[PDB]
């Protein structure tokens, strides 16, 4: 595919995912699953004010992935913009 | 052929006993090769001053033994021991029993090599009082069917060549795990969950709904032995040792020794003896419970540990039964 | 001398007599298990990577293409035109890096060598040759070593020298109409179209500068070019012109000075408030270089031969440095990279003084600094006399990240105004937005956020107020309800005689939805842009927003619209989320949203249990309710439709629990579609009980179900489908084609509506078109054959 083409279509297709977003369910278990184990993801960063998704991701693990997180020994941070900057920022106290 | 490339540091053990400076770290001296044959002489040595200082033959020793068994490799010194007669056709036994513990500790190194921990790992390991992390993990006070039902969670995530197995049962409630130290990480962590803190003070609560105390614990080891990670091995020993001309014929061994799997005697067997002995410490796992079997006023324990040893294992698993340990080293 | 390092090193014919300048290359070599074995056992590098285990591929290390690439890199210091006592020769710096994108070396791997001559300098005390090789399997680049080496003596050879340096990239903002006049000035200034507007646009200067010499001080001949860019307003930059300076005698580059002045250099390093320890780790050299010689092929015989290391006045057969360099990086592998060869990314290493065998070296690491959010990390090593022997760093990923961005609810008085305060790239989000807002719809966002105002009134006076006004009129809603679409024009309100327009809240405005979703949307936005600042930020990160977040997370990782078009749309949106229901009475609505914990009804009840009773209760009774957010497993979700099928469902839920019938029990194992009458006659005592209430009915609380306050539209279900053809076609202006970066989104993107990471295949549109029925879409899956051309 020439990337002129491709660009075209990942426009088209961004800007559907987008408008029928706001008027269809949002799918937020079958994402965590996506991105916690297809990709293994080791730190989770919730960028917002409070730590709401840190909280559904600390409960999604303590569900359904704490075996699996114990047999492949994948230490996992999730951390909350609002409530963990040293942890991100790579700034510890002395 | 590439053996000098497994002793990077040598096997010069008379210098090492002269020189205590020239003695390498402890961490070089346990790795399978030179560790394996090594612990088969301190075996061997035991047993001899013990024939010169009642003045027996080492012939005359084994007319004394009703039966001999080892465990894991120590296996090999016994079938050596069933074999010897005189003090001068002595020393084709001891060829015979360190050729092959060279052959293990050579031919299963390269199968399975123990590589770099992740620091992350061996950090959290020593903040929570496990070990240092190793390829056999030891787990006090839970029942074999406890046990297995803990591994076949673990061994559900991990694939084909990452997975663990019980490889010793050496008591009702001590057994033995064996596979990558990754994954013995891996199921430590799964333990860690299930197992309740040693003061927690349970005297309150009824019997059967109080949480199960037990410890898990690494091993000074540095091979996963009795595990499927060594099955490529097998193959090459069988053929290391019809080269350097080292089989055990059932008719030159004269008193029973007791297979680490079955309880069987050794002298039985339709095949080769030397191959058998081989899986009993590559493959297959060792149920000491049945291969001690046997009964038998008293129970000689020449091998490494003394009061750490094998013997005092041997005495918890025969408490009551009228049986003594003596730890003759 | 020459002679003999080439029967050691090369293996060719002897010819010294080819250019510098030309570009040379190595034999295809092939990585086997063998060398991979060999090499590891010589230098200590006892990481799992390289061994071979079952039902896996062994990596090679870094460090092994100094063993692919030698051959080739030190080729380049035997020229005849390169003259030097190759006795005295120094490694002074060796640098691996691989190029962005490729794996690391495989044991399969056929890797292609070609060494290129960068840069040959008679300095005072000697002659430097800077050397870069290119490590290419497949017809692609892998990595980069880049080696300097250095003959003492004394050279005044300036015909056979030369010098491409590569200069940091330099920023320019052009505020005034006499910065535009200086550059037209500057002959080295080409433009594409020399009517360009330069006002107010950021200029970057991506400069290098070939020199060849005629002394020590003067060059007899400099050339200094490469692309001109302005940063748009996405952030994105874009070539506009050319640097095309050239000269013969100069005692300098002018280009550098005029930019050195003018502008201001883009250092890509950021540095750590405070450096972070690591490790401070013990390795000794071997007692023999024999050993790292066989595997490397530097057979150098002043690392092996007495005589020779004397022939040379070294203080004996020294260690290879290329074997510390290794050593080093093999602990910097294991502490900072957590044994993950991967992770480790590019590796550096001066070699600062000379080692013999059977020394033992103190190597300190510390993370410094951080560069495209790979950490940075200075090492030092130092022998028993506390001398420094090897320093370097090395750029190591971090591990595998996920951004997700929270959506509406969270929102508070004063968000990210701490930010504000410290952050100059927060500062430049907020500050652009809140101009845009300003002079298009006559608010401060700022405000807003900073002091919660219960009312807030715009006025239309003047001419720019006018033209604000305009701004309101045109904000219309494209709704397709009925058969024929009807337009809905936003603020009804507000004609050509008004003079003001009053936004009513009862809290605060920061809580009604079109302040509050921009409010979000910048907060996320700013503290994003301070960390893409502070070089935080993996290339590979994958990218996840909760509804709002979308939006925030599209803008952050993927600059698909500006901070303007954002905050236009998140704004819109919100406007388009109060027209969308009709609220007769003032603003209550007789829709809402619930928070089930189905955990809390019945420990059995769960998924495919919610989605029955849910889907009955709107078939039965006719009310739309759906489950719009599925969030936690059997812990969290979020029901919205009709407050009347929403009060039904929190008590045919608090039923279930007090009556205590587990739904398995009698799901299938008792009786087998029947159940459809047990539950009718649940929702029918229940359904018509809520069927007669004060008509915006006060929606009570229960054990299962909490009703989330404030909430009075049903977002993310099937009633607005109506209200899209309108957004979607505003959408296509604030989001255009060109501003579209593929790379950016694939495999990192996971949308909402379709939890699966972005991807542009047939695949993924049929996928989509599944759960949409969009004729835009459908008609590129008929004719999928625009893949030519």
């Amino acid at each position: 595919m020439k990337p002129e083409v491709e660009q075209e279509l990942a426009h088209i297709l961004l800007t559907e995912l987008l408008a029928y977003q706001f008027a269809s369910p949002v799918r937020w278990i079958e994402t965590q699953d996506v991105f916690l184990k297809d990709f293994n993801t080791e730190r989770v960063v919730e960028i917002g004010p409070s730590p709401t998704l840190a909280g559904m991701a600390q409960r999604t693990l303590k569900n359904k992935y704490e075996s699996y997180d114990a047999a492949l020994s994948l230490h996992r941070e999730i951390l909350c913009y609002s409530k963990d900057a040293k942890e991100i920022y790579y700034t510890p106290d002395p | 052929l590439d053996a000098e490339k497994v002793f990077t540091q040598g096997l010069n053990i008379l210098e090492w006993l002269e020189n205590p400076s020239n003695t390498p770290d402890k961490d070089y001296l346990l790795s399978i090769p030179i560790s394996c044959p090594l612990i088969g002489v301190i075996q061997l040595a035991h047993y001899v001053v013990t024939a010169k200082l009642l003045g027996f033959t080492p012939g005359e020793l084994r007319s004394y033994l009703k039966g001999a068994t080892g465990h894991s490799q120590g296996l090999v010194t016994a079938v050596a021991i069933a074999e010897t007669d005189s003090w001068e056709s002595f020393f084709v036994s001891v060829r015979k029993a360190i050729t092959v513990l060279f052959f293990i500790g050579v031919r299963c190194y390269e199968a399975y090599p123990n590589t770099s921990l992740p620091p992350s790992i061996l950090e959290d390991s020593l903040e929570n009082n496990e070990g240092v992390p190793s390829p056999m993990l030891s787990i006090s006070n839970l029942t074999q069917e406890q046990v297995q039902d803990y591994v076949n969670k673990t061994n559900s995530h991990l694939p084909a060549g990452k997975q663990v197995e019980i490889s010793l049962v050496n008591g009702a409630k001590n057994l033995v795990v064996s596979g990558p130290p990754q994954s013995l990480y891996g199921l430590n962590l799964t333990l860690r969950k299930a197992k309740a803190p040693s003061g927690l003070d349970q005297s309150r609560i009824p019997f059967s709904e109080r949480k199960l105390k037990f410890s898990n614990r690494f091993l000074p080891v540095a091979s996963p032995f009795h595990s499927h990670l060594l099955v490529p091995a097998s193959d090459l020993i069988n053929k290391d040792l019809v080269k350097n001309n080292v089989s055990f014929n059932a008719k030159d061994i004269q008193i029973p020794v007791y297979d680490t799997f079955d309880g069987s005697d050794l002298r039985v067997l339709s095949g080769s003896i030397s191959e058998r002995i081989v899986d009993c410490i590559i493959r297959l796992p060792v149920k000491w419970e049945t291969t001690t079997q046997f009964k038998a006023t008293h129970i000689l324990d020449f091998g490494p540990g003394g009061a750490s040893g094998l013997g005092v294992l041997t005495h918890r698993n025969k408490d009551g039964t009228g049986v003594r340990v003596i730890v003759a080293g | 001398i020459k002679e003999m390092y080439w029967k050691l090193w090369i293996d060719e014919p002897f010819n010294l007599d080819f250019d510098p300048r030309d570009v040379i290359k190595g034999k295809d070599f092939e990585i086997t298990a063998k060398e991979v074995y060999d090499f590891t056992h010589a230098v200590g590098n006892n990481c799992e990577d390289f061994v071979s285990r079952p039902d896996r591929t062994m990596l090679a290390p870094m460090d092994f293409a100094i063993v692919v690439g030698w051959r080739a890199i030190i080729k380049a210091i035997f020229p005849n035109t390169v003259d030097g006592d190759l006795l005295k020769l120094v490694h002074l710096s060796n640098g691996y890096k691989m190029i962005p994108g490729a794996k690391p070396l495989q044991v399969g791997d056929v890797v292609s060598t070609t060494a290129v001559i960068e840069s040959v300098v008679n300095q005072p005390t000697g002659k430097i040759v800077d050397v870069v090789g290119t490590l290419s399997r497949n017809g692609k680049p892998v990595m980069e070593v880049t080696s300097s080496f250095f003959y003492r003596g004394n050279y005044t050879d300036f015909e056979n020298t030369f010098q491409k340096t590569v200069e940091p990239v330099y920023q320019m903002h052009i505020k005034t109409s006499k910065d535009i006049a200086v550059l037209r000035s500057k002959e080295w200034f080409q433009l594409d179209d020399e009517d360009f507007d330069l006002l107010n646009k950021t200029l970057t200067f991506e400069t290098e500068t070939e020199v060849t010499f005629k002394n020590a001080n003067i060059f007899s001949s400099v050339k200094c070019f490469g692309p001109i860019k302005v940063e748009l307003p996405t952030k994105e930059t874009v070539e506009i012109g050319i640097v095309d300076y050239e000269a013969g005698a100069s005692h300098g580059n002018p280009v550098v000075d005029f930019l050195k002045r003018n502008g201001s250099t883009l250092e890509q390093k950021v540095n750590l408030e405070n450096p972070i320890p690591i490790a401070v780790l013990d390795s000794y050299t071997p007692s023999t270089n024999e050993p790292y010689a066989r595997v490397s092929g530097d057979l150098n015989p002043i690392h092996v031969s007495r005589h020779f290391a004397s022939y040379a006045n070294l203080p004996g057969t020294i260690t290879h440095g290329m074997f510390s360099s290794a050593s080093v990086r093999a602990l910097i592998e294991n502490w900072a990279a957590d044994s993950v060869s991967s992770r480790v990314r590019g590796y550096t290493c001066q070699f600062v003084d000379m080692v013999l065998p059977n020394t033992a070296l103190k190597t300190s690491i510390q993370h410094v600094g951080m560069i495209n959010g790979r950490k940075l990390i200075k090492f030092e090593t130092r022998n028993e006399d506390d001398v420094v022997v090897l320093t370097g760093e090395a750029e190591i990923e971090q591990p595998v990240t996920t951004f997700v961005f929270t959506g509406q609810g969270s929102q508070e008085q004063g968000m990210g105004m701490d930010l504000y305060k410290t952050s100059k790239a927060a500062q430049d989000v907020w500050n652009r937005a809140d101009n845009h807002f300003k002079d298009t719809y006559g608010f401060s966002i700022l405000d807003i956020v900073i002091n919660n105002p219960v009312n807030l009134t715009i006025h239309f006076g003047g001419e720019k107020g006018k033209r604000i006004r305009e701004n309101y009129s045109a904000m219309i809603f494209e709704t397709i309800v009925d058969g024929k679409l009807k337009t809905e024009k936003i603020f009804k309100e507000i004609n050509e005689h008004s003079t003001s327009y009053t936004f009513r809240s009862e809290k605060g405005l920061l809580s009604a939805t079109q302040f509050t979703q921009p409010a979000l949307t910048l907060m996320e936005k700013a503290a994003f842009e301070d960390l893409k600042s502070k070089g935080l930020i993996p290339a590979d990160a994958t990218f996840a927003g909760h509804s709002l977040g979308e939006y925030a997370a599209l803008a952050s990782l993927a600059d698909v619209m500006s901070i303007e078009s954002l905050v236009e749309v998140v704004f819109y949106r919100g406007m388009t989320m109060q027209v969308a229901v009709p609220r007769d009475e003032l603003g209550r609505s007789n829709y809402g949203m619930i928070a089930i914990n189905p955990g809390r009804v019945a420990a059995s009840f769960s998924q495919e249990a919610l989605q029955y009773v849910v889907e009955r209760v709107g078939k039965r009774t006719g009310w739309l309710v759906e489950i719009v957010n599925y969030n936690v497993e059997n812990q969290q979700y979020v029901a919205a439709g009709d407050l009347r099928a929403l009060d039904t469902v929190t008590n045919v839920l608090n039923f279930i629990k007090l009556q205590k019938i587990d739904i398995i029990e009698l799901q299938k194992s008792l009786s087998l579609e029947e159940v459809e009458g047990h539950l009718f006659e649940i929702i029918d005592e229940a359904s018509k009980k809520s069927a007669v209430k004060p008509r915006p009915l006060k929606l009570e609380r229960g054990f299962a179900c909490i009703p989330l306050v404030g909430i009075s539209v049903p977002f993310h279900s099937t009633y607005l489908m109506n209200g899209v053809k309108p957004f979607k076609s505003f959408l296509k202006k604030n989001i255009i084609k060109e501003n579209v970066k593929v790379a950016r989104l694939a495999g990192k993107y996971i949308p909402n509506l379709t939890a699966k990471p972005f991807q542009v295949t047939k695949e993924y549109f049929q996928d989509v078109y599944d759960l949409t029925g969009s004729e835009p879409i459908k008609e590129i899956i008929d004719n999928w054959e625009k893949y030519e051309q």
